[PDB]
């Protein structure tokens, strides 16, 4: 319903694909830690 | 989604982001501090539902240890002691960051290569924050009994002696301003009666003594000779090991700027000068002129006398620092021919993009103070450019040099035909771009006796889209932590074998959709973090 | 010069002048058969800077013009090749809509 997106919407690419991975496995640390 | 695209603030973003990994519990509370400000825990009870008085407590002590809150104390003269508690606004910043503070300790550290501690120091990094506070005889008692702990142990004084791992103390935990309020009247109470002449000049008193104080205190943990161990047996160079540390994002910040600084310098030079430009910024990262400016942030920014001089001793401070102004015959060695590195410098003082612009002839150095408000005026422009027409891009850049324009010249600086720019200019007004300024003709603001005049108003024009990416920060991370209520019984099972065929594969589809988000989070986390540079 | 469009003809032109590096214009724009009949060294004034607010060149030294290096661009701060998916992805990113 609402138009004009930003203009970041591009595929992965491999330099950061890896540093996604980086960010899934901190949220399993902490929240699989003591709180 | 229309219920939360309306009323909510920053605080749609702070509520979740504990709300993302971290307990449930602990959410409720700082969303409370965040809406009502300031409060104690014995009245914080009444304004939660559901929580126990201990009960929060435990709480409070479960957030209390990644530095995510501020307390603060004052006592009653009748009274007992009471503590206050506050929201640290950098500290959730540390959970916010996670995934980056990861790939720039590689990119920085670029001494090793193919090592035995890439798994592991990019482990320490999410071995020192996420448990919280952390000290040296924490890690040697893991399960490796040396495993050459020799060499990790003084593997962290090349980490730590760099910067951005200071100590911690009570000084950078509790704020700022209630840093400054205890000081000040302690050297107002240095000078007591019987010096009468010029009441209005004795509160300058210490006033002057606040700012070389207040310099020094914040240098406490920047004074880095406290925490050096030179052991006589064994070792040539250790940390003190009975010393508590966490991560500094100051220097990360600073980083993040350098980061920003080499794609201006991408744009406006070629492929040849920003290898040049990136290499001299990287010796003088760690130590620059400070981003957040503690001291700008409170204090008697009221009067113009004093108001102009935060920055006239700041700027002083930037030329005549003997730590980054660079002769320009160091440089030749570093990169992997002092006519080249001459030549493609000499065209950094020619543009008026005002980076290594003034300089001593045979010494140079980049100024920021001036910098960065043009880089503020560069990331803002070309967004505008994107999310809609280049034409729009046109008429922003006519009011800036040309100031409070009216309707005729407009087409006499500009030229485009007349039916299309106010389908382009109407789009201005709605995001606050563009003002209006309104001259009557005639008593009473009659409208239709009237012209319509208009204004850049550089303030209001970056604070509107710094919170239209804070919710847009906010907004797409619901759809993260919503997407796994769905899908919800199985990656339980997938946390419990450390296999059906056709469930394997809408296991996949919730795989890749979330792979894109933090790319798609990341993207737009450089676009907002340009304007913190207050 | 005249209220209607088509002075994008004279204007394309004059940046091709440029890119491969105000009064240089004058003799330029006499030659190649272009539909004028009256120019002022004014008008070139008032026609470069359009170009100055698109950011296609630069003024420097008060009559001197360096161009920006959109060459390179016309072939983040790149907007080009950035194709969107924008169907069957309900997890995109608005500009709009905080609103």
């Amino acid at each position: 319903f609402p138009s004009i997106p930003l203009p970041i919407n591009g595929p992965i690419t491999n330099k950061e694909r890896s540093l996604a991975v980086k960010y899934i496995n901190f949220g399993k640390t902490v929240k699989d830690g003591p709180f | 989604s229309l219920e939360q695209r309306t009323l909510n603030p920053d605080l749609f973003l702070y509520k979740e982001l504990v709300k993302a990994h971290l307990g449930e519990r602990a959410a409720s509370v700082i969303g409370m501090l965040v809406a009502l400000g300031r409060l104690s825990v014995r009245e914080l009870v009444e304004k939660i539902d559901g929580m126990d008085v201990d009960s929060v407590k435990t709480t409070l002590v479960s957030l209390t240890q990644l530095r995510c809150v501020k307390y603060l104390q004052e006592t009653a003269i009748s009274g007992k002691k009471t503590t206050y508690y506050y929201y640290n606004e950098e500290g959730i910043h540390i959970l916010l960051y996670s995934g980056l503070i990861i790939d720039e300790i590689i990119t920085q550290m670029r001494v090793n290569d193919e090592e035995e501690h890439k798994q592991l120091v990019a482990e320490i990094v999410q071995n020192v924050i996420s448990l919280g506070s952390l000290t040296v005889e924490d890690y040697l008692s893991s399960v490796t009994s040396d495993s050459m702990k020799y060499t990790i142990s003084s593997l962290f004084v090349q980490l730590c002696e760099m910067g951005y791992l200071i100590q911690i103390s009570k000084l950078h935990y509790t704020p700022i301003e209630d840093l400054w309020q205890f000081l000040y009247e302690k050297h107002y109470k240095n000078i007591p009666r019987n010096s009468p002449l010029s009441d209005l000049k004795k509160r300058s008193q210490a006033k002057m003594n606040a700012k070389t104080d207040f310099a020094k205190i914040i240098n406490k943990p920047n004074e880095l000779s406290q925490i050096l161990t030179v052991d006589p047996k064994t070792s040539l160079r250790i940390v003190k090991p009975t010393v508590s540390l966490t991560i500094n994002l100051d220097r990360f910040m600073k980083g993040r700027r350098s980061k920003q600084l080499i794609n201006l310098a991408k744009t406006r030079v070629g492929s040849v000068t920003a290898q040049v430009y990136k290499i001299a910024l990287r010796l003088t990262e760690q130590k620059s002129p400070k981003i957040r400016d503690p001291l700008t942030q409170t204090g008697l920014l009221q009067d113009l006398e004093e108001a102009k001089s935060f920055q006239d001793e700041a700027e002083l401070v930037e030329e005549k620092t003997p730590g980054l102004t660079f002769n320009a015959i160091d440089l030749a060695r570093h990169l992997p021919s002092a006519s080249l590195i001459n030549s493609h410098l000499k065209i950094l003082a020619s543009s008026n993009f005002p980076f290594l612009n003034e300089t001593k002839p045979g010494v140079y150095y980049v100024p920021y103070s001036k910098l960065m408000p043009v880089l503020k005026s560069s990331v803002y422009e070309y967004v505008i450019a994107s999310t809609l027409g280049p034409s729009a891009m046109r008429l922003s850049r006519c009011i800036r040099d040309n100031k409070l324009v009216s309707e005729k010249i407009i087409n006499s600086t500009a030229l485009m035909k007349e039916k299309d720019i106010r389908s382009t200019l109407a789009s201005l007004i709605r995001y606050n771009s563009v003002e209006i300024q309104e001259v009557p003709r005639t008593a009473d603001r009659s409208a239709s006796r009237a012209v319509f005049l208009f204004r850049c108003k550089e303030t209001h024009s970056y604070n509107f889209m710094r919170q239209n990416l804070e919710w847009n920060m906010a907004n797409l991370l619901f759809k993260k932590e919503k997407l796994k209520q769905e899908n919800s019984t199985l990656l339980k099972k997938a946390n419990r074998d450390d296999l059906l065929p056709s469930e394997l594969n809408q296991l996949k589809m919730v795989n890749e959709r979330e792979l894109n988000v933090f790319a798609r989070l990341s993207r737009l986390l450089s676009l907002w973090e340009v304007f913190q540079m207050a | 010069e005249l209220d209607i469009e088509f002075i994008n003809s004279l204007l394309t032109i004059v940046w091709r002048f440029i890119s491969e590096n105000t009064q240089e214009i004058l003799e330029f724009i006499t030659a190649a058969q272009v539909a004028n009949v009256e120019l002022t060294p004014s008008n070139i004034r008032s026609l470069c800077e359009v170009l100055v607010y698109d950011d296609k060149l630069e003024k420097v030294t008060h009559d001197c013009y360096r161009v920006t290096l959109e060459s390179i661009l016309q072939m983040i701060f790149n907007y080009f090749k950035m194709f969107p998916a924008s169907k069957h992805d309900k997890e995109v990113v608005y500009f709009d809509e905080w609103t």
